[PDB]
Protein backbone atom coordinates (compact mmCIF):
# COMPACT_ATOMS: atom_id res chain seq x y z
CA UNK A 1 0.00 0.00 0.00
CA UNK A 2 1.38 3.39 -1.07
CA UNK A 3 0.33 7.23 -0.54
CA UNK A 4 -2.23 7.79 -3.18
CA UNK A 5 -5.78 9.82 -2.43
CA UNK A 6 -8.18 8.60 0.88
CA UNK A 7 -11.54 9.18 -0.33
CA UNK A 8 -14.64 8.28 0.83
CA UNK A 9 -14.81 4.43 -0.64
CA UNK A 10 -10.95 4.45 -1.21
CA UNK A 11 -11.05 5.90 2.81
CA UNK A 12 -12.71 2.71 4.11
CA UNK A 13 -11.27 0.17 1.54
CA UNK A 14 -7.92 1.77 2.06
CA UNK A 15 -8.35 1.24 6.28
CA UNK A 16 -10.17 -2.07 5.33
CA UNK A 17 -7.49 -3.42 3.82
CA UNK A 18 -4.88 -2.48 6.77
CA UNK A 19 -6.97 -3.41 9.74
CA UNK A 20 -9.57 -5.46 7.74
CA UNK A 21 -10.68 -6.89 11.25
CA UNK A 22 -8.47 -4.82 13.45
CA UNK A 23 -11.38 -2.57 13.08
CA UNK A 24 -10.57 1.32 12.07
CA UNK A 25 -12.32 4.25 12.61
CA UNK A 26 -13.10 7.24 10.11
CA UNK A 27 -15.26 9.27 12.34
CA UNK A 28 -16.74 12.66 10.37
CA UNK A 29 -14.70 15.92 9.82
CA UNK A 30 -15.55 18.95 11.47
CA UNK B 1 -10.87 15.23 9.76
CA UNK B 2 -9.41 12.96 7.15
CA UNK B 3 -12.96 12.31 4.97
CA UNK B 4 -11.70 16.23 3.97
CA UNK B 5 -7.76 16.17 4.65
CA UNK B 6 -7.14 12.43 3.45
CA UNK B 7 -8.92 13.14 0.31
CA UNK B 8 -8.40 16.61 -0.54
CA UNK B 9 -4.94 15.61 0.11
CA UNK B 10 -2.84 12.22 -0.22
CA UNK B 11 -1.86 10.01 3.13
CA UNK B 12 0.07 7.29 4.28
CA UNK B 13 -0.19 3.87 5.82
CA UNK B 14 1.03 6.15 8.95
CA UNK B 15 -1.89 8.24 8.68
CA UNK B 16 -4.00 5.28 8.67
CA UNK B 17 -2.32 3.74 11.00
CA UNK B 18 -3.51 6.45 13.44
CA UNK B 19 -7.26 6.03 12.59
CA UNK B 20 -7.83 2.19 13.62
CA UNK B 21 -7.58 0.09 16.59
Amino acid sequence: FVNQHLCGSDLAEALYLVCGERGFFYTKPT
Amino acid sequence: GIVEQCCTSICSLYQLENYCN
